[PDB]
RNA sequence: UCGGAGUACAAAAAACCCUCCGAGUGAUUUUAAUCUAGACAAACCAGUCAAAAUAAUCACUUAUUGAUCCAAAAU
């Protein structure tokens, strides 16, 4: 019983008539990449790639961004052609090269990569940490603003959040440096949010700083309705994420209702959802930047739920599934003797009479 | 008591990258009839095409996380010659900043034999050493 | 299984308690023809004792 | 004297280790040197 | 597997000829 | 040709190995091997 | 901790250090074990880990010996992050 | 099997099943796996692992070795320093 | 020889999947190979069959020259066997509130 | 007695004084370890894989082999 192929067979397009008068690849290394690209197209049959959670497979991206800065095409072909020109004329690099004793100065191409496609780089991470899974939870949206987040550790000492870095709340307990660029009619809202680590809610978060109206580049300037409170991750749970947000306001927005005591110590006093906050002043606040930092549990963590919380330190363990032992047979045939302590309850002689 | 000072018993940690670095996750053993081994959390892959020069840092989802391009116009504004050893050097460092600006210190790289003996590899693999980047994944836990 | 014997008042704690005594309250049952060289001690009660 | 005994033929027997092992490998290495410029003073 | 839409999927030889 | 069986002796203390060597001889018997007391990589040596 | 004499000082500030993790918001030093189901072996136990904790602590000679094959992450996780953290800009 | 015996009257036992088993109390009969200790050069080291083990014999086995076995050996023991003393009793099992 | 467990069954680690003389099914993902060229489960879970691209290990020269003479377009395939984990690798537990 | 193909066309199994091929071992070096989840196979006996835990290849490769007892040996 021979079944019809649905749609293509894979080989079926090259002919085996007259197989000499085809081209081969040679090369194990052709044959990877062509097979690859095979690898990576919609096959009719069952594949890898279908069971094993491409992680919804296509998705239509809900997208709030900041709308893609405008430049001109056949303008900067040109002027990228002439720069190229001048640097290849110049023997002194050519030189440089052949000869192998050549260097790149690594802080410019930070800057480069901070202009072009470096915002983009910045989007797949956030996507690889899953940031839009738990924040805007469907959506996504490019960090068309660089944002620089820090801490100093010492007097000369300055432990920055790049986007996925690890940080210990040994440089957390101190107010973070911020710097990114606009002129004043700008009007700002930025976020510190901690995605995972909520005690009682599963789906929520905790905000430690929260800042409202900030103009330009004045960080002090800008009303906190959050006051900074350090990162406080748990002795068993090991690597919270938490995230650095940016958000545009066109018109000065005031919410009382979102605003905290002072101090703020209290967990149930943050308790937050970004969906729904963003839901509130979604038509003013537009997203801007992103920089978030790995965290795990650190010795000064234990001063905070003695000192500041008034609550006792909850510690956790990881505990795997105890393994699985097939249902006893009154009779084991053929088995080791130890087959015996499998089932063991506990170690003990019990001598139940006697 | 406190009203805060309820946990609950057993915690959500809902951030992927977290097992992957408390090297508890689950890898992919396996294959072994093929190549290259598909067991890593995360693989260097150095795609050398005739012109250009490009070197990734994968994910088994087969997604890519970090990634250093030639025709990236940031470095290939700043040095000459797109193919040259000098370029795969050069590709190298950068990949491996930002390894530590990721945060990732870790990466298991496949070469191939013919490969792996080539120069433009071997100080690829000393740009990413004085990175401070490690390749050669650290082992699994109870694996 | 001994403090259940001081309990019922089989064995009684005030004269001093050996094999034999062990035996008279049907505590414990020996067959010597077998080999068994006496009575030994166990620990389960610990606790309750 | 048993335990001490043969706890003295472990000290004695893990001194002499390194000697026999490096011997033995230097032997080794020199027999197959023998044969291969054997083989290659014959094919010649 | 015969009864397979997806049967000669592995199938090559014919696309090597070296008898 | 033959098969021959051959006791290999450990050099620190009564741990033995025991296995078959070739008639002609075309590498003599002498082995890097496993012993259990002092749990060690050691050389065996040739032995009846 | 603070308010046991049965150990001196130098004992009793050094047990507030390796075993930090144990130790409560109101002072106490907390000890289990687990394991027999009489609880004898388990008071024998605790003792024990006590005995231990008090023996390696009054010895000044305890030189902490620590592993490479767990931590080898942990060190260069310190000096990956240490390579950005030695970006000096004076900050606040 | 000797069902009655001449003197006694009563049912003798097999001595050649006693010198290779052990009865334990809860009825498992266990012995040695057959050729252990022949032939180990030529064996790999897997089936020598698998050959040095103490089995366990399924029901038939049993049931026929304790028709070739006397009360005596059914009795209850505890034995100083018993390696099997450990074992004797079922746990958990439930049918 | 043959195909101990379908599609769709459930399985615990070590669970033999199939036993064959020549490579017929090759492991896939999370699917262990004996020298018998036997797949065994190395997870718990569900197993799953799939035609996949055969990409071959450079130091295997047979394989090697098989991949060398194909022509341009085509690209070869075999079949694979794998394990759906189910259990995940682990969990959260509140040990001690000091 | 043991193994490959057909007989037995697609999971398994499957006879014949059925059809055809083989085995009763070579060749090496890299001496291929302890300990244990889970399995295959199977009347029994024997046979096979094997994660975690501690420190063998090539000849179609599949076959290259015998249980108790009894003897000789030492650990
Ligand atoms: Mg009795
Ligand atoms: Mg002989
Ligand atoms: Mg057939
Ligand atoms: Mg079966
Ligand atoms: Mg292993």
């Amino acid at each position: 019983r021979r079944a019809a192929p649905l749609g293509p067979m894979p080989n079926e397009d090259i002919d085996v008539s007259d197989l000499e008068r085809l081209k081969k690849y040679r090369s194990f290394d052709r044959y990877r990449r062509r097979a690859e690209q095979e690898a990576r197209k919609p096959h009719w049959w069952r594949t890898y790639r279908e069971h094993f959670g491409e992680e919804s497979g296509p998705k239509d991206r809900v997208d709030i961004g900041l709308p893609p800065p405008k430049v001109s095409r056949t303008q900067q072909l040109l002027e990228r052609k002439q720069a190229l020109r001048e640097l290849r004329a110049n023997v002194e690099e050519e030189r440089a090269a052949r000869l192998q004793t050549a260097r790149i100065p690594l802080e410019a191409v930070r800057a480069e990569w901070e202009r072009t496609c470096g915002p983009y780089h910045k989007q797949r991470l956030a996507e690889y940490c899953g940031l839009y899974r738990d924040l805007f939870h469907g959506a996504t949206f490019v960090p068309r603003v660089p944002l620089h987040v820090a801490y100093a550790v010492g007097e000369d000492d300055l432990m920055p959040v790049y986007h996925g870095n690890e940080v210990t709340p040994t440089e957390a307990a101190q107010a973070p440096e911020v710097t990114y660029e606009a002129d004043e009619g700008s009007l700002w809202t930025l976020l510190l949010t901690n995605l995972d680590g909520h005690l009682l809610e599963p789906d929520a978060e905790y905000v430690h700083w929260l800042v409202t109206n900030i103009p330009g580049n004045r960080v002090t300037e800008g009303q906190e309705t959050c006051p900074y409170l350090p990162p406080f991750p748990a002795r068993g749970s090991g690597f919270h994420r938490f995230a650095f947000l940016l958000f545009k306001q066109d018109k000065r927005i005031d919410f009382s209702g979102d605003t905290r005591p002072s101090p703020c110590y209290q967990l149930a006093q943050r308790t937050f959802h970004t969906f729904d906050f963003y839901k509130k002043h979604q038509d003013a606040m537009t997203p801007a930047g992103l920089a978030f930092f790995q965290c795990r549990w650190d010795d000064s963590v234990t001063r905070v739920f003695h000192q500041l919380l008034d609550m006792r330190e909850p510690v956790f363990e990881f505990v795997r599934p105890p393994p699985y032992h097939p249902k006893q047979k009154r009779f084991p045939h053929r088995q080791p003797l130890r087959y015996l302590d499998r089932y063991r309850d506990s170690h003990e002689p019990t001598y139940g009479i006697y | 008591p406190v009203e805060n000072e309820a946990v609950a018993p057993e915690f959500t940690n809902r951030n992927p990258r977290n097992l992957e670095l408390l090297a508890v996750a689950r890898k992919e053993r396996g294959w072994g009839t093929v190549w290259p081994s598909r067991e890593f959390w995360h693989r260097l892959r150095v795609i050398r095409t005739q012109h250009h020069i490009e070197a990734l840092v994968e994910h088994r989802n087969g997604q890519v996380v970090v990634s250093a391009s030639t025709r990236e116009w940031a470095i290939k504004k700043h040095l000459y010659s797109t193919r040259n050893v000098v370029a795969c050097e050069s590709v190298g460092r950068v990949l491996a900043e930002r390894c530590l600006e990721a945060g990732i210190n870790f990466m298991v790289y496949h070469p191939t034999p013919w490969e792996a003996a080539s120069d433009s590899i071997k100080r690829l693999q000393h740009a990413m050493t004085e990175g401070g980047v490690v390749l050669r994944e650290p082992r699994r836990i109870y694996e | 299984r001994l403090q259940y014997l001081i309990d019922l008042g089989r064995v009684d704690p005030t004269q001093p308690i050996d094999l034999t005594q062990l035996v008279n309250g049907r505590g414990v049952t020996i067959q010597p023809s077998k080999r068994d060289y006496g009575v030994q001690l166990v620990e389960e009660g610990a606790d309750t004792f | 004297q048993k335990r001490q005994a043969r706890e003295q033929l472990i000290e004695e027997c893990m001194a002499k280790m390194p000697q026999m092992i490096e011997n033995w490998r230097q032997q080794q290495q020199e027999r197959r040197x023998x044969x291969x410029x054997x083989x290659x003073x014959x094919x010649x | 597997y015969r009864s397979k839409p997806t049967h000669g999927i592995g199938r090559y030889k014919h696309l090597v000829k070296a008898q | 040709s033959k098969t021959i069986l051959v006791k290999m002796m450990s050099q620190a203390g009564t741990g033995f190995s025991f296995n078959t060597k070739r008639s002609r001889l075309r590498e003599k018997l002498t082995l890097l091997h496993y012993d259990p007391v002092v749990k060690k990589k050691v050389l065996f040596v040739e032995q009846k | 901790l603070a308010s046991a004499d049965w150990i001196a000082e130098p004992v009793r500030l050094k047990l507030a250090v390796k075993h930090k993790n144990r130790i409560n918001r109101s002072g106490e030093l907390i000890l289990t074990s687990e394991c027999s189901r009489y609880q004898f072996r388990n008071l024998a136990d605790c003792l024990q880990k006590l005995r231990d904790m008090i023996a390696e602590a009054s010895q000044p000679x305890x030189x902490x010996x620590x592993x490479x094959x767990x931590l080898r992450r942990s060190r260069i996780e310190n000096m990956n992050r240490e390579r950005l953290r030695k970006k000096r800009i004076s900050s606040a | 099997v000797t069902y009655f015996s001449s003197r006694k009257g009563k049912r003798k036992t097999v001595k050649a099943v006693i010198y290779r088993f052990l009865r334990l109390h809860s009825g498992l009969w266990l012995r040695r796996k057959a050729g252990y200790k022949k032939k180990l050069w030529k064996k790999t080291a897997a089936r020598k692992r698998r050959l040095r083990e103490f089995v366990f014999c399924n029901k038939t086995q049993s049931k026929l070795l304790d028709k070739m076995t006397t009360s005596f050996w059914k009795r209850r023991n505890w034995y100083a320093d018993d390696p099997y003393q450990k074992y004797q009793d079922r746990t958990n099992l439930k049918v | 020889f043959g195909i101990k467990k379908m599609e769709g069954h459930y399985v615990h680690a070590g669970n033999i999947l199939a036993t064959q003389r020549h490579f017929r099914w090759h492991p896939g993902a999370h699917v262990g190979l004996g020298k018998n060229k036997c797949l065994y489960a190395l997870e718990e879970g569900v197993v799953r069959y799939t035609k996949e691209v055969y990409v071959p290990n450079p130091s295997n020269s047979e394989a090697v020259d098989l991949v060398t003479r194909l022509p341009q377009g085509a690209v070869l395939y075999k079949t694979f066997v794998h394990v759906v984990p189910a259990k995940p690798e682990g969990t959260f537990k509140l040990v001690a509130m000091l």
